RNA sequence: GGGGACUCGUGAGAGACUGCCGGGGUCAACUCGGAGGAAGGUGGGGAUGACGUCAAGUCAUCAUGCCCCUUAUGUCCAGGGCUUCACACAUGCUACAAUGGCCGGUACAAAGGGCUGCGAUGCCGCGAGGUUAAGCGAAUCCUUAAAAGCCGGUCUCAGUUCGGAUCGGGGUCUGCAACUCGACCCCGUGAAGUCGGAGUCGCUAGUAAUCGCAGAUCAGCAACGCUGCGGUGAAUACGUUCC
């Protein structure tokens, strides 16, 4: 029984399938450089690798569903950050220093009514 | 009427009033508060009296009204200006 | 296999599976079987209503309307218990689709 | 409303694109729901009450 | 007007509807007629007091439960006006009503008839502190209740400044949601206009 | 505010260029929420910054930032009739955000065509003391040094 | 070049040079510059001479170009003056034909404030 | 076919309480940090508006005291007006461009409505649409193709390939009927505007800023408004002298 876990970033949830191997992140079939084309999310999406010092083994592919291309991103690496926990359960305090366990609770805050955003008010116009 | 499949309406109770006078070359007033009619080359001949809320404004259909509305010619609007 | 398909509409949560857990659940000593409860996902109306009768556009009030379509029940056609189901009383609460 | 307006606006005009929607309790011609046959204010008194099911505040 | 219909903020919570069905394609219809059965149940009975009246309806088979403090001025002479009345209401829904008339444990304990008894005496011109002041007191002696809140509001005593004045024994939470709050509103007829009644009865908390 | 002092934000490291300075300037041209397109800039205006010096963009930009960075600003407060501005020492983490908006806020008002060199010719010429950027890191002393008289007002 | 008396300017591509022309917009030019081969990359100072020969027939024998294309609107402006519609009745006085708020806005048929 | 593993749907429960450790504090309240933890001190938003003020607002939701009309201030109609403009204010939307316009490629949503309906698919139309008819009271099927973004070209700083106002011309749709007075489409036109005077407004984090999508009314719509949803995603907080 190969290791899967699950992330969760804004809407989209992710679910990363943990294989050993070379590195090769075939992410929905296509390459990681396929449909993640920004540099800056490559690094946050193998972020966690870095610390667990295997940045070149465990050949991962995914399923990537909701969200946007940076929930997606900020998903995927969650579900890494948990994925190195069930398969070597001696390196935990090496990533929650990292910040990289936490789920960061942040949602769209809920339009309200009156207001024309979550917190924008209307013009005052005092006269 | 504004779509060309439904073909150009002119209301009824106006058209039965122009073909009684067209046949028999007879070009009276007509007396009428269809404003939404449109106006067919057929009454070419003869005037009408079309309402705006006052009083039935006359109107003689010369030869280029054609294609336009009745109503367009009682503006029901006075407004002579604000000096 | 099981051919009779039925549907639950209530408007509440707890009043639709006690409902039928003992109620549009005893087929099974009855000569026939079932998968159980299969809960699908709540409708959801909302409207938005002034709340002053007159002139204060920014003050409002909200009301919801939960649908609570859920349990799919799917049981074996024993020829006495086809029309059984029928026999078997549910309350105002709930509606059921047999067909 | 005006009760000639309440009974006209019930029965059988001419021209069926004619025909509008009031209230069903009170006669408001404006701000009346379809699926309630119910205005926006007595719609709001019978949801307290209880006296239409389904309905309850709500808060997401 | 400030404060919310208090069987609102707790519908569901602690209070239950007082309405059963389900419907989709003739919710609006239901309605419809469902306040047309509520404009029979409230002139024509007055004299009985009705507290509540709960409408059900399973598969055209319409229930209609009322509750009162007097039942037998529901029932009538031995049959003859809970029967006149559902002769009355199935000429308007068109189906078979079952009128159960039920009856009140204590109306002396609950509201929209402390609500409403004094209104009647508002109505006879007995002085709006001694009607309130009954209440308040013929309300606390029950085992259940635990607080009273009646508020009069109008051309009292045939005043020409109308004024707003309440009485209060005990404790009534109004925030608090684990706390069942009945509430009945009633509106006295008066030879200078209107008095309204509110009164706001707690009888402890629910879990 | 008023209560105490609100709490601060990490910052991530570009993945081209390993610094804190050039996520915080890319974070700066940013207009709109459209996040990569300031950083198509501010690599377009690096990679700009080596085609004509040669040396590393980096370095490049830690010392057009050091003379941008100023050390003593002026701010103003009222006594009477007359109001008067009142110098004081500027913190370090504030002076690297005035002297980042001094580069940015500067390069939208020059006159070549776009953005990508308009950039450029603003950390060039400020890696030199130059440009206008570095005009008002000395107008920003100067007229707080035309001041010193005010000096005992630090509120 | 010149096309139809019209004055095409130079440097520019003829993808937007036959707009100039009253009578030609975007779409006009994209079908005179298919109908004729002549691509939508060509600038106009190396323009063939015989080239503009074809560009000069396709829209003399299909389209309404300028000199009767101001007679034809002005012409249809006056029809309606004279036959006394109300939106002849709209031309004279400087106000929206086409039933715009006249209250806070419409300064275009108007002209701009002046405050008495 | 098939699977109970992962999501997701929704039922019942565990969880965060300064509960444990080190400082300060009357052996108080509590406070500043650490451990463990998805989350830390009210975890982040919604619901909830005390006694009362303003003779606040509505007799036009409704209810109602008293006065008033009762061959008319009742009531049924057709047209007309609520949309008129020498001008003032107010809330918005699109803009004045290169962190862009126009073309060709190509990805990632959420929450919602649908039997008086929704219209896949195929055929026709430049286009709005027209026409056939498959599936579906819907986690089925339709609404659905998200737009910004990403990769290429092109215009090269001009009242313009910016801007889309006004006005000619020809059509489609709903409806008895689109003239006063509807929305959408196509063709030509090509207005004012080059970041806005004294003053003033909103926002402390998934927030402002920008980007679309859907709903309620509804035959169709003046839907840029309102109620909601997500996508992308900032800068700063020294401090309480001043308003
Ligand atoms: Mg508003
Ligand atoms: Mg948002
Ligand atoms: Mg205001
Ligand atoms: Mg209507
Ligand atoms: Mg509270
Ligand atoms: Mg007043
Ligand atoms: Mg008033
Ligand atoms: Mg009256
Ligand atoms: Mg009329
Ligand atoms: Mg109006
Ligand atoms: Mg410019
Ligand atoms: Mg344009
Ligand atoms: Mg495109
Ligand atoms: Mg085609
Ligand atoms: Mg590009
Ligand atoms: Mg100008
Ligand atoms: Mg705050
Ligand atoms: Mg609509
Ligand atoms: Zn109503």
């Amino acid at each position: 029984r190969p290791i899967q876990t699950v992330g969760r970033r804004k809407e989209a949830v992710v679910r990363v399938r943990l294989v050993p191997g070379t590195g090769k992140f075939d992410l929905n079939g296509r390459s990681l450089e396929d449909y993640f084309p920004n540099k800056v999310h490559q690094q946050l999406i193998k972020a966690p690798l870095v610390t667990v010092d295997r940045v070149e083994s465990f050949d991962i592919f995914a399923h990537l569903g909701g969200g946007g291309p940076s929930g997606q991103a900020g998903a995927l690496r969650l579900g890494i950050a948990r994925a190195l926990i069930l398969v070597s359960p001696e390196d935990r305090p090496a990533l929650k220093k990292a910040g990289f366990l936490t789920r960061d609770p942040r949602a769209t805050e809920r339009k309200k009514y009156g207001l024309k955003k979550a917190r924008k008010a209307p013009q005052y116009s005092k006269r | 009427p504004r779509s060309l499949k439904k073909g150009p309406f002119v209301d009824e109770h106006l058209l039965k009033k122009v073909d009684v006078q067209n046949e028999k070359n007879t070009k009276q007033v007509i007396k009428t508060w269809s404003r939404r009619s449109t106006i067919i080359p057929d009454f070419i001949g003869h005037t009408f009296a079309v309402h705006d809320g006052r009083k039935h404004v006359p109107v003689f259909v010369t030869e280029s009204m054609v294609g336009h509305k009745l109503g367009e010619f009682a503006p029901t609007r006075t407004f002579k200006g604000h000096i | 296999g099981q051919k009779i398909r039925i549907r639950l509409k209530a408007y509440d949560h707890e009043a639709i599976d006690a409902s039928a857990r003992k109620i549009v659940e005893t087929v099974v000593r009855t000569g026939a079987s079932v998968v159980g409860p299969v809960p699908l996902p709540t409708e959801k109306n909302v409207y938005c209503v002034i709340r002053s009768p007159h002139k204060y556009k920014d003050s409002r009030e909200h009301f919801e309307m939960r649908t609570h379509k859920r349990l799919i029940d799917i049981i074996d056609p024993t020829p006495k218990t086809v029309d059984a189901l029928m026999r078997i009383d549910l309350p105002a609460s709930v509606d059921v689709n047999i067909q | 409303a005006k009760k000639a307006l309440v009974n006209k606006a019930a029965g059988k005009p001419r021209f069926a694109v004619r025909a509008y929607t009031r209230c069903s309790k009170c006669g408001r011609p404006r701000a009346v729901y379809r699926k309630f046959g119910l205005c926006r204010i007595c719609l709001r008194e019978m949801a307290h009450a209880g006296e239409l099911p389904g309905v309850q505040k709500s808060s997401w | 007007g400030q404060k919310i219909n208090p069987h609102g903020f707790r519908l569901g919570i602690t209070t239950d509807w007082k309405s059963r069905w389900y419907a989709d394609k003739q919710y609006a219809e239901y309605v419809k007629e469902d306040v047309a059965i509520r404009r029979l149940l409230s002139s024509g009975l007055e004299r009985a007091g009705i507290a509540d009246v709960e409408i059900e309806r399973t598969r055209d088979r319409v229930r209609v439960d009322i509750h009162t403090a007097r039942p037998g001025i529901v029932i009538g002479r031995r049959g003859t006006e809970a029967d006149r009345i559902r002769a009355d209401l199935e000429k308007l829904t068109g189906k078979q009503v079952q009128l159960n008339i039920l009856e009140v444990k204590n109306p002396e304990s609950q509201a929209q008839l402390v609500a409403q008894g004094v209104a009647e005496q508002l109505s006879n011109r007995v002085a709006f502190r001694r009607a309130m002041r009954k209440a308040i007191q013929s309300a606390m002696r029950q085992p259940n209740v635990k607080g009273i809140r009646v508020q009069c509001s109008g051309r009292l005593g045939g005043a020409e400044m109308s004024r707003s004045e309440f009485y209060r024994e005990g404790r009534v939470p109004l925030h608090t949601l684990r706390a069942d709050i009945d509430y009945g509103l009633y509106e006295a007829k008066t030879t200078f206009g209107r008095i309204g009644v509110k009164v706001w009865i707690y009888k402890g908390d629910i879990v | 505010p008023r209560k105490g002092p609100a709490p601060k934000r990490p910052l991530v490291n570009d993945p081209v260029y390993g610094s804190q300075l050039v996520t915080q300037l890319v974070n700066k041209v940013l207009l709109k929420g459209k996040k990569s397109l300031a950083e198509r800039i501010v690599y377009g205006a690096l990679e700009q910054a080596r085609d004509k010096t040669g040396t590393d963009p980096v370095i490049t930009l830690k010392r057009a930032l050091d003379n941008v960075k100023p050390a003593l600003e002026v701010r103003s407060r009222r006594v009477g009739g007359a109001t008067y501005q009142v110098p004081v020492e500027v913190r370090p983490d504030r002076s690297t955000t005035l002297a980042l908006r001094w580069l940015v806020g500067y390069s939208r008002q020059r006159r070549e065509k776009t953005m990508i060199e308009r950039l450029a010719n603003e950390i060039l010429d400020a890696s030199n003391g130059l440009g206008a950027s570095v005009k008002r890191r000395e107008d920003t002393h100067k007229m707080a040094e035309a001041n010193r008289a005010f000096a005992h007002y630090r509120w | 070049a010149r096309l139809v008396g019209v004055d095409l300017p130079r440097d520019k591509r003829m993808e937007v040079a036959l707009t100039y022309i009253f009578g030609i917009g975007r779409t006009r030019s994209n079908e005179i510059l298919a109908a004729t081969g002549i691509d939508r990359d060509l600038r106009t100072r190396d323009l063939t001479e015989e080239q503009l020969i074809h560009l000069r027939d396709y829209i003399e024998a299909n389209l309404k170009v300028e000199g009767d294309l101001r007679r034809e609107v002005q012409a249809d402006i006056r029809r309606k003056i004279e036959i006394g519609c109300y939106q002849g009745l709209r031309h004279r006085r400087g106000m929206p034909v086409r039933g715009q708020r006249t209250k806070t806005n419409a300064r275009t048929r108007k002209g701009p404030k002046r405050t008495i």
